[PDB]
């Protein structure tokens, strides 16, 4: 809070929220309250609100949050998932099947969602660009089943264009970041927004359609990938 | 090192880590522990085994089986039987840890086994409801995650510069640490009972043991596939950690083709060869009870299924293959077993050297 | 060619007869390994033992 | 009634999905054996269709009743995605056609369901041969042929049809019927006769086409098992799903009951 | 004769690993008894000692 | 149950049981499902040995015989570890199922399978 | 009446010469031709020994049958 009234914007990250909720349970418990639904303390809702309404963007600065959640039993109705889902603007999904691919970012883009991917929010070319990306990143692990049950051969000529252009979005998905040159060996890449949709739109469109897929691996923007190609 | 294939190359436990043991009732979580303690007698690691609300005929039967291996006189026995006082059970995990956080604080390592967390929270319940402290999920007091936490972050490594403040100078150079095996009982594979999820939350890795793998002839039982360590190839010798990566690989690709096992012949020859590979793997795992593992013999079995020696060997005689192997090396190769035996390195002369021996094996044996 | 195949024969039929032989050699410094290493057992079990 | 029977339910449907999936990828490599068995015939049927064709031209003063003016197959096994209904339902409909007109009816039955839809309507037979091993051999259709060669020679029969389903594509099979009977510059040497020659050749020209139509079906119920195993593995999911949404709700109300007991006589005592 | 000359080397080999086998299986039968005999003998003095 | 303990003889045969009986526990709803003929040739010979050792287990007992209305019996372990053994083996392969229900030894029940 | 759950813990003592020799195994004998019918549902023809079984367990199912008011000697 502080950093904000200083005239900045600021992230601010919770270790495990969940163990908020938790702690929250034990102290309830402690000072003798009657418990809720499923043993939770009976101001799941008001702690938790408590918490979340202090993180907003004010007129002076922003505080932005990433936390990390976890979901008891693996239900996603169970009270304390259910009141921090209440608060989350996006969810981002790290999986461990995209980082045996080799994509170190690990980010899942048909899990990870956000509620500003709206055309009345970002705009309706930031909004068809990523929707894009997601209906051919959708169709590849369909066909992916196809090409491993009955083969390859099976496709059509449309279909097999679709994979390539799939294949060239899926390695552009990754990123050298400036804490990771000790594991990748190469420096780090800053893209800005105008840089991202520019380069996913043309993938798309098909204008990088003779470049290999690896030249579009671990580049930044796109340019790189064009000029890793001469190669 | 534990001895066990499944658990030091999948599943490594490290100086100072603290490693889950969870799963149901009469699966082999004593077992497991206690060869874990065997296995310490010549390494260097002194031993607490803390047996909390068992029969004392019990208790007995893991001394007597300490003293028959020879690693009673490396282990402190802590004993709080099921007809003494729940204080007694409530503290016994908290004395055993003080007597082995003496040879942590003084540069040296330790190993302590909690035989039953569960029975200890059962303990401190019995205890709090009787002085009349509001109850919470499943009546266990408020405080009851605090309870084991404060037990398990004692197991730790600590630093050269904590040692020479401890020993004001005595000691130097020199690290300590004390790593803890506690052991959990679950009802029916219920992970996400009260107890339970507290110490899952707590540890730094867990190992699952499974009935229906247990029943199905798979004496260790550890499900590899939930089973994890968060320390990982950190906690691993050299040999160990570069064999270790193909059999993650074959049994993960068994896992997923595994019912295709009775339509092996209808299989294309690419996965047909991945599932005999994957069921050879798989045998391989099953190891008996009081037989620990060196880093040498371990990397033989490691070595010969991970290098493709056993796809001419029927899936029913791995075992005997694995077992004349070891005892041929023993014989003709002792120094090249001793040599690995030293820091578990590996280079080219010792990937030859292994490979020559397995080759003169298939030979004349 | 019937007497000289007769005598490669002759060669590789006795040649094995001595190989397989061998196998039992490595079978009886194997009995004896076994033994000798289960009278150091023994041994070890005795004065184990009677300590207690 | 509670939260252990729930989860039996959930293992038992997991079980069977996880074999429903494997049938779907067994499926697939015998349809691949099929449609190669299917290729292993075209030489016999193309080059036997051109000798019929020049050597009755050559020799018009003899014109054989096959050229001038139902066989149907089915499977042996389930889990076909109703191809057997979906062709039965074409022979029903051909057959309506021919009862309006005013013509009788005899059949051929090949395979066990063919036998079941008529045993289960009382229809009449002529031929019947079922057990006929995913790899079938010319040699045992010959009899069963034979019933219905001689009755179009006889008379008994006025036209003959092979009813199966025919493999357009590995998503598609199409019931069709198809008439079996009725049907350059220089000229052949013929021995013994050339009479003699075209009624032997003929013979061995509807064999054939029978034979085509009977593999073509075998790779018809391949895939249409394939899909079949498939619709059933998606269909167990869709349970797993729903009757995990029943879990979580009994395990989240046997927490709060137990809570309330334990809250209750702590309020009491 | 080529045959034979083979099979009588895998009918022999065959036999002397049978042999060879049976070698191996009386050291492990002579070395359990050479273990647990000592153990009596230790424990006999045991409570010899004992009661003493 | 421990080889130190008893012998490797009765112990194997005792995992031997065990191991034939897990594997049948999965199969049963893969048998409700679908039907019988859609199993591999060792599945259908696993299932019928799984269901005659079950039968197998059953033993008339003396205290019992109120309730049964046959006479009890009273098998030594060495008549229990041959039997269940050549059942394993798959000598009794030729008897039905019916055989081995409530049969004391396995001698009855090959007694039984003649009535 | 379920005669799988259902037990009597005085068994044949509870009943007289003629029904007790004549119902000998009854219950256990229909408990086990209801799980004997739930497994051959779906399977292709079994032996004489399996059929017989099946056929003879139908009729002591609908002889049990009985209604209300009706009682027996
Ligand atoms: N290789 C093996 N590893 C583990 N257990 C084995 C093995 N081979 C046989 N067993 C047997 O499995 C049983 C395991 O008993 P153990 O006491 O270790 O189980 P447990 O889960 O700790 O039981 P409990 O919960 O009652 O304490 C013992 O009878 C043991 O001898
Ligand atoms: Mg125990």
């Amino acid at each position: 809070e502080k950093f904000r009234d200083e005239g900045r914007d600021v992230l601010l990250f919770i270790d495990n929220i969940y163990r908020y909720t938790l702690a929250g349970t034990e102290v309830s418990a402690l000072l003798g309250r009657m418990p809720s639904a499923v043993g939770y303390q009976p101001t799941l809702a008001e702690e938790m609100g408590v918490l979340q309404e202090r993180i907003t963007s004010t007129k002076k600065g922003s505080i932005t949050s990433i936390q990390a959640v976890y979901v008891p039993a693996d239900d996603l109705t169970d009270p304390s998932p259910a009141t921090t889902f209440a608060h989350l603007d996006a969810t981002v999904v790290l999986s461990r099947d995209i980082a045996s691919l080799g994509i170190y970012p690990a980010v899942d883009p048909l899990d990870s969602t956000s509620r500003q991917l709206d055309p009345l929010v970002i705009g309706q070319d930031h909004y068809d660009t990523a929707r894009g990306v997601q209906y051919v990143l959708q169709r590849y692990k369909e066909l992916k089943d196809i090409i491993a049950i009955l083969g390859m051969d099976e496709l059509s000529e449309a279909d097999k264009l679709l994979v390539a252009r799939a294949r060239k979005i899926q390695r552009f998905l990754s990123q050298p970041f400036f804490v990771a040159e000790v594991f990748t060996g190469s420096p780090g890449k800053y893209v800005s927004l105008k840089d991202t949709i520019a380069g996913f739109k043309g993938i798309l469109n098909g204008d990088y359609d003779h470049l290999p897929e690896q030249a579009f691996y671990m580049v930044g923007g796109i340019e790189e990938a064009v000029e890793k190609a001469k190669k | 090192q534990t001895g066990y294939k499944s658990v030091d190359a999948m599943i490594p436990v490290g100086r100072g880590q603290r490693e889950l043991i969870i799963g149901d009732r009469q699966i082999g979580k004593t077992a497991l522990a206690v060869d874990a303690i065997i296995n310490q007698k010549d390494s260097g690691i002194k031993c607490v085994y803390v047996a909390i609300g068992q029969k004392q005929s019990t208790i007995a039967n893991v001394v007597r089986k300490l003293e028959e291996n020879g690693a009673l006189a490396n282990t402190i026995v802590v004993a709080a039987s099921a007809s003494e006082s729940a204080a007694l059970q409530y503290l016994a995990p908290y004395s055993g840890c003080t007597m082995g956080e003496y040879f942590r604080d003084r540069g040296e390592d330790a190993l302590i086994v909690y035989d039953d967390l569960s029975k200890q929270a059962v303990a401190y319940r019995q205890i709090s409801l009787l002085l009349r402290r509001p109850p919470g999920r499943e009546a266990y007091p408020g405080d009851v995650f605090y309870l084991h936490s404060r037990l398990l972050e004692r197991a730790s490594r600590v630093s050269e510069e904590y040692v020479e403040k401890f020993t004001n100078g005595a000691v130097t150079g020199k690290t300590g640490s004390l790593t803890a095996l506690p052991i959990i009982e679950t009802q029916a594979g219920d992970v996400s009972a009260f107890v339970p999820t507290n110490v899952i939350s707590i540890t730094d890795g867990q190992i699952f043991l499974e009935s229906a793998m247990f029943n199905s002839g798979i004496r260790p039982a550890v499900n590899a596939g939930i089973s994890v360590s968060r320390v990982g190839g950190a906690a691993q010798t050299k040999i160990i950690k570069k064999l270790s990566g193909g059999i993650r690989t074959a049994l993960a690709q068994y896992r997923e083709l595994a019912a295709f096992a009775q339509f092996a012949s209808d299989l294309d020859e690419a996965t047909r060869k991945q599932l005999e590979h994957g069921q050879r793997v798989t045998e391989l795992m099953k190891q008996k009870q009081y037989a620990p593992m060196s880093i040498a013999e371990m990397s033989l079995s490691l070595y010969a299924a991970e290098r493709g020696f056993l796809q001419d060997v029927e899936i029913a005689k791995v075992g005997s293959f694995e077992q004349a192997l070891i005892s041929y090396f023993q014989r003709e190769h002792a120094a090249l077993l001793a040599k690995i035996n030293e820091k578990g390195d590996f280079n080219d002369e010792i990937d030859a050297g292994i490979k020559a021996g397995i080759e003169k094996f298939k030979a004349t044996q | 060619d019937l007497e000289l195949a007769h005598e490669k024969a002759g060669q590789q039929l006795r040649e094995a007869k001595a190989q397989a032989a061998e196998i039992v050699e490595q079978a009886k410094k194997r009995a004896n390994q076994i033994v000798d290493e289960a009278r150091d057992q023994a041994r070890t079990e005795g004065e184990r033992l009677k300590a207690q | 009634a509670g939260a252990k029977e729930i989860r039996s339910k959930i293992a038992s449907i997991k079980s069977t999905q996880k074999i429903t999936n494997a049938m779907e990828k067994v499926a697939v490599s015998k349809m691949r054996k099929a449609q190669m068995r299917m290729a292993a015939g075209r030489p016999y049927a193309e080059r036997i269709r051109q000798v019929i064709g020049h050597l009755a031209n050559a020799n018009p003063e003899y014109r054989h009743p096959f050229m001038v003016e139902y066989i149907v197959v089915s499977s042996d096994r389930g889990l076909c995605g109703g191809l057997n209904i979906n062709l039965f339902k074409s022979l029903v409909k051909d057959m309506s056609g021919y009862r309006e007109q005013g013509a009788e009816i005899d059949l051929c039955v090949i395979g066990s369901k063919g036998a079941s839809f008529f045993r289960s309507f009382g229809g009449n037979v002529v031929a019947a041969i079922s057990h006929l091993g995913e790899e079938p051999s010319i040699n045992d259709l010959i009899g069963s042929v034979k019933v219905m060669l001689d009755a179009y020679l006889e008379g008994r029969i006025d036209r003959l049809f092979v009813v199966s389903n025919k493999f357009v594509n590995t998503m598609t099979q199409k019931p069709t019927v198809e008439q079996l009977i009725p049907l350059h510059h220089w000229d052949y040497l013929y021995e013994p006769d050339a009479k003699s020659l075209l009624d032997g050749l003929l013979v061995r020209y509807v064999e054939s086409q029978v034979y085509q139509a009977v593999v073509e079906n075998n790779a018809c119920e391949q895939a249409a098992r394939m899909i079949a195993m498939k619709n059933a593995t998606d269909n167990a999911g869709e349970l797993i799903s729903d009757l995990q949404l029943i879990y979580n709700k009994a395990r989240q109300a046997a927490i709060t009951q137990e809570i309330s007991e334990i809250v209750g006589g702590a309020a009491a005592v």
